[PDB]
């Protein structure tokens, strides 16, 4: 339920989904009492949290932060964007952040709300919790 | 012949340092409840 | 860069709000009373009463609203992360009532063409 296990998240803020994160990390909602460190070197993170759309022209450099990631490692697409493309049908939008890296938590919203966010974040655990419990 | 003295100054502590002492009247009294609404135990409703 | 330009080629005049509102995504209500107020004089629609000060109610709390993170970000710049909580705590009243009558923190999509949701 509680777990000492601490998860390093380097968090890409590209879009408005970027300032829900913000509010998370502040006084008002605690997502430390889950063990969230939040490093912001991408050499030493663990989770890579797509916080906003990506565009084709960020797609390479979004790929090269992830293989410069040690293997023990998750991803998160906050927002419809990172997940699916959201709204954006559009010429210079990639749809979805899993057409390069493979995401384990899609969390819907258009921003999530903080909780949502949150609630995302325990459903990763959630998959770890029990990824290491089977073999 | 006589003469009287003063003791004023650049003695600024007089209204200097009463200013600085306004922050132990608010950052110590910042010392209330947590804003934070722990999620996932005490849920904040939405409207 | 995702097309905004082009996607308004495609869509009616009220399909457009909510993507006003992720341009200037810090201060979204105050993105709506632009492009709503340029087409409510194309299309040449009145607003009531109500509605304008509901507007220019709404539109000065995401002023301040914005300014407060430009000033909690400013200040995380160099270090004084004690601004950015402050400012923060008080961006989270103001999306209280912003969440609270449009339904949405961030996004608002208040207004509508001819008013007010
Ligand atoms: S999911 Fe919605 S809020 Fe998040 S970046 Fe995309 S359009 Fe903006």
């Amino acid at each position: 339920w509680g777990r000492r296990n601490s998860l390093w998240p380097v968090t890409i803020g590209l879009a408005c989904c970027a300032i829900e994160m913000m509010h998370t990390a502040a006084s008002r909602f605690d997502l430390d009492r889950l063990g969230v460190i939040f490093r912001a070197s991408p050499r030493q993170a663990d989770v890579l949290i797509v916080a906003g759309t990506v565009v084709n022209k960020v797609a390479p450099m979004l790929k090269l932060i992830w293989d410069q990631m040690p293997d023990p490692k998750w991803c998160i697409s906050m927002g419809g964007c990172a997940s699916a493309g959201g709204p954006f049908p559009t010429y210079s939008t990639l749809q979805g952040v899993d057409r390069i890296i493979p995401v384990d938590v899609y969390i819907p919203g258009c921003p999530p709300t903080p909780q949502g966010l949150i609630y995302g974040i325990l459903q990763l655990q959630r998959k770890i919790k029990e990824q290491g419990i089977t073999k | 012949k006589l003469s009287r003295k003063d003791y004023l100054n650049i003695l600024e502590s007089i209204l200097f340092i009463d200013f600085l002492k306004g922050l132990s009247v608010t950052l110590k009294n910042l010392l209330r409840r947590p804003i934070t609404t722990e999620y996932p135990k005490e849920k904040l409703t939405p409207p | 860069h995702r097309g905004m330009e082009k996607l308004a080629e495609n869509l009616h005049y009220f399909q457009f709000i909510p993507y006003t509102d992720r341009m200037d995504y810090i201060s979204a209500i105050c993105n709506e009373l632009a492009y709503v107020e340029t087409v409510e004089r194309l299309l040449g629609v009145e607003v009531p009463e109500k509605a304008r000060y509901i507007r220019t109610m709404f539109a000065e709390l995401q002023r301040i609203n914005s300014h407060l993170l430009w000033l909690g970000t400013g200040a995380l710049d160099l270090g004084a992360l004690t601004v950015f909580l402050y400012a923060f705590r008080e961006r989270e009243k103001i999306m209280d009532i912003i969440e609270g009558n449009a339904g949405y923190r961030l996004t608002s999509c208040f207004l509508r063409i001819g008013g007010v949701h």
